[PDB]
């Protein structure tokens, strides 16, 4: 599952949309080790190939706070794409 | 010298107009082919037979659903549909970039339009580059398969414009090509009945006058507008009074009166 970070890089390639897809890494407390993004990325990536995936387009890994269940957490999302 | 007065073809037929007479006419009938124009209401064509249709056009409708389908990509309107999830329509606005929602679509509209073989060569090479296949003809066969609908493309706004203007200019031709032609065919009149005309030229209909000149409208709104005018002015109620100054019989059978108004 190949990762795209700008639009830019699909143009000139026909794709199909398969809906939104995402990866998260938590941190119980603010003891514990910080969030891993690229833990996210490759969990997005994997449950990309669930919905018979092809590549991503990546919308953001903003690193929130408010978040319940972690101190702050990694969300990180985007589009599964099905390039023809 | 008699007073006639008809409401029907068939009556005036039976009346024996003579050169000298009152005519009094009404009915509903059709402006010869002014703010009207190329209708002239000042000549009436009142006969049993309208079998000439109001002007319609499959060409015309092909190429306003193209300009139609891609103008939805493109021009999104308030209520239009989007073809992909919400987030990635959310993600595209924010990118600042331009989506074709239904590649197969435009490929569509455009084999329908386009059937011949020589019609919208550039738009044709155009679409081929932004799909996968060799050529043209192998595109159509890949959108007729099916293998297209709904799949998405992504081009720079540069190429989006080049698209958007494509298909304006390809578009256009049509229209324009057929509303001469329709014109030119509602320029044959049906055999039989009447032509009734005012000799000062006054009309002889009550009618509201268009607020502009269609021929100075673009392609689209140069047809539309002549199909409303059209619509009004092939069914129209008309009112015809005067004395009768010639009447004679064309080669088609229809029999022409010329009124002169009465004060």
């Amino acid at each position: 599952v190949r990762i795209y970070t700008n639009a830019e890089e699909l143009v000139g390639k026909p794709f199909r949309d398969l809906g939104e897809v995402s990866g998260d890494s938590c941190q119980a407390s603010n003891q514990d080790s910080p969030p891993s993004i690229p833990t996210a990325r490759k969990r997005m990536q994997i449950n990309a190939s669930k919905m018979k995936a092809n590549a991503v387009l990546l919308h953001s890994c903003e690193v929130t706070s408010g978040t319940p269940g972690c101190y702050r957490q990694a969300v990180c999302i985007g589009s599964a794409l099905n390039i023809t | 010298a008699q007073t006639i007065e008809a409401t029907s073809v068939k009556q005036l037929a039976d009346a024996g107009v003579r050169v000298g007479d009152t005519l009094r006419i009404s009915g509903t009938g059709m402006c010869n082919i002014s703010p009207f124009l190329p209708f002239d209401c000042s000549q009436i064509i009142w006969n049993d037979a309208r079998s000439l249709p109001l002007p319609e056009s499959e060409l015309v409708n092909k190429a306003t659903a193209l300009t139609e389908a891609v103008n939805r990509q493109l021009h999104p309107k308030p209520e239009d549909e989007s073809r992909v999830s919400a987030s990635l329509r959310s993600a595209i606005q924010k990118s600042g970039m331009v989506l074709l929602d239904d590649f197969g679509d435009i490929v569509l509209k455009t084999a329908d339009l386009c059937s011949a073989k020589d019609d919208c060569v550039r738009l044709k090479n155009a679409l081929v580059n932004l799909g996968n296949s060799k050529d043209w003809d192998a595109l159509v066969k890949r959108a007729n398969a099916g293998k297209l609908d709904g799949v998405n493309v992504l081009l720079r706004p540069v190429s989006a414009e080049s698209l958007d203007n494509l298909v304006a200019t390809s578009t256009a031709p049509f229209i324009t090509h057929e509303t001469a032609r329709a014109a030119q065919s509602l320029n044959s009149p049906a055999p039989g009945g009447f032509l009734i005309v005012s000799d000062e030229g006054s009309d002889f209909v009550d009618q509201p006058w268009p607020s502009a000149s269609l021929y100075d409208y673009p392609p689209q709104e140069q047809w539309n507008a002549f199909q409303k005018l059209a619509q009004m002015l092939m069914h129209t109620p008309f009112n015809a009074e005067g004395i009768v100054t010639k009447i004679f019989t064309d080669a088609n059978g229809t029999q022409h009166i010329g009124l002169h108004p009465i004060p």
